[PDB]
């Protein structure tokens, strides 16, 4: 449903 | 938010997403209120009674955001979490007494004509604006009706009301760290905040200096929109010298 | 913070929002 984040966020 | 608008851009700077790493998701709400500091209910993070129970690796925080679903490129900032600190005796067991967290950003956050912080009130300031019949504002990106979701940020202003009426409206324990806020049945307006929309500000415009001061943070309701029922806000100014220990402390 | 309440695209361009009168209005 949402539009995916950049990925360094989630590292 | 039920029964509100669309807000408009930079209407509400200080509002904050939270933000679920796996699965992505909206979480709640909360506010932005310094650099490296960010306002929410500590019920966001912390209900044993539904199995919730986040860390600080759970969640990010995103701000300066419009759109709830988009990832708004060159506009929103999103920040990982150093630190939660949750109020020692928030109460999840009975009826969400001093439902109040802070959530220390690892980085401070830019400012932008999107990103700016909110006013705490002080004790002058809380004494004259919080009153029945005065009108405070509630954002959020929680559901549109108790029984869907909007495409970008809500915004609702809502009347606060007189505390007899607020305790004659529910069976649950009111305390003096919660006030409602809310239409009564026979004034035709209607809103209220709904799921997903807790955590966000509940936010009054000073007549005086002309700023805005975050007053409450959405905690609890029965049901959304109902007629006779109204929406329960932590009171942040009773909880101030809470938010003050941690901020010096930390 | 010094500036604090003060919203870059409203209170420091001095321009309301659309709603921000019905709040005044209700300080009575
Ligand atoms: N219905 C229960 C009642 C309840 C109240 C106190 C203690 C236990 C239950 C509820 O409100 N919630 C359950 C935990 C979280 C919270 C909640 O959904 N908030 C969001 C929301 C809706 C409107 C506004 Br304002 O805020
Ligand atoms: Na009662
Ligand atoms: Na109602």
């Amino acid at each position: 449903d949402f539009e995916e984040i950049p990925e360094e966020y989630l590292q | 938010i039920v029964e509100g608008s669309d807000a408009e851009i930079g209407m509400s700077p200080w509002q904050v997403m939270l933000f679920r790493k796996s699965p992505q998701e909206l979480l709640c709400g909360a506010s932005l209120i310094s650099d490296r500091w960010v306002l929410t209910a500590a019920h966001c993070l912390l209900y044993p009674p539904w199995d919730k129970n986040f860390t600080e690796n759970d969640l990010l925080v995103r701000i300066g955001k419009h759109s709830r679903t988009r990832y708004e490129r060159n506009i929103e900032k999103i920040s990982m979490l150093e630190k939660i600190y949750i109020h020692p005796r928030y109460n999840w067991r009975e009826n969400l007494d001093r439902d109040i967290a802070l959530m220390k950003l690892k980085k401070p956050v830019a400012f932008s004509d999107y990103i700016h912080p909110v006013c705490l009130p002080d004790r002058e300031t809380a004494a004259s604006l919080l009153q029945a019949g005065y009108k405070g504002r509630v954002t959020g990106w929680g559901n549109l009706k108790e029984t869907g979701q909007p495409s970008v940020l809500q915004v609702v202003n809502l009347p606060i009301v007189e505390r007899p009426v607020c305790k004659d409206s529910t069976r649950i324990r009111i305390t003096d760290n919660m006030f409602c806020a809310g239409y009564k049945p026979d004034e035709g307006k209607r809103g209220d905040a709904c799921e997903g929309d807790s955590g966000g500000p509940f936010v009054m415009k000073s007549p005086f200096n002309n700023r805005w001061y975050q007053m409450g943070i959405v905690s609890w309701g029965e049901g959304c929109d109902r007629d006779g029922k109204y929406g329960f806000y932590t009171h942040v100014f009773r909880l101030k010298k809470w938010i003050q220990k941690v901020i010096d402390q930390f | 913070e010094a500036d604090c309440g003060l919203r870059p695209l409203f209170e420091k361009k001095s321009l309301e929002d659309k709603t921000e009168r019905e709040l005044l209005e209700s300080y009575i």
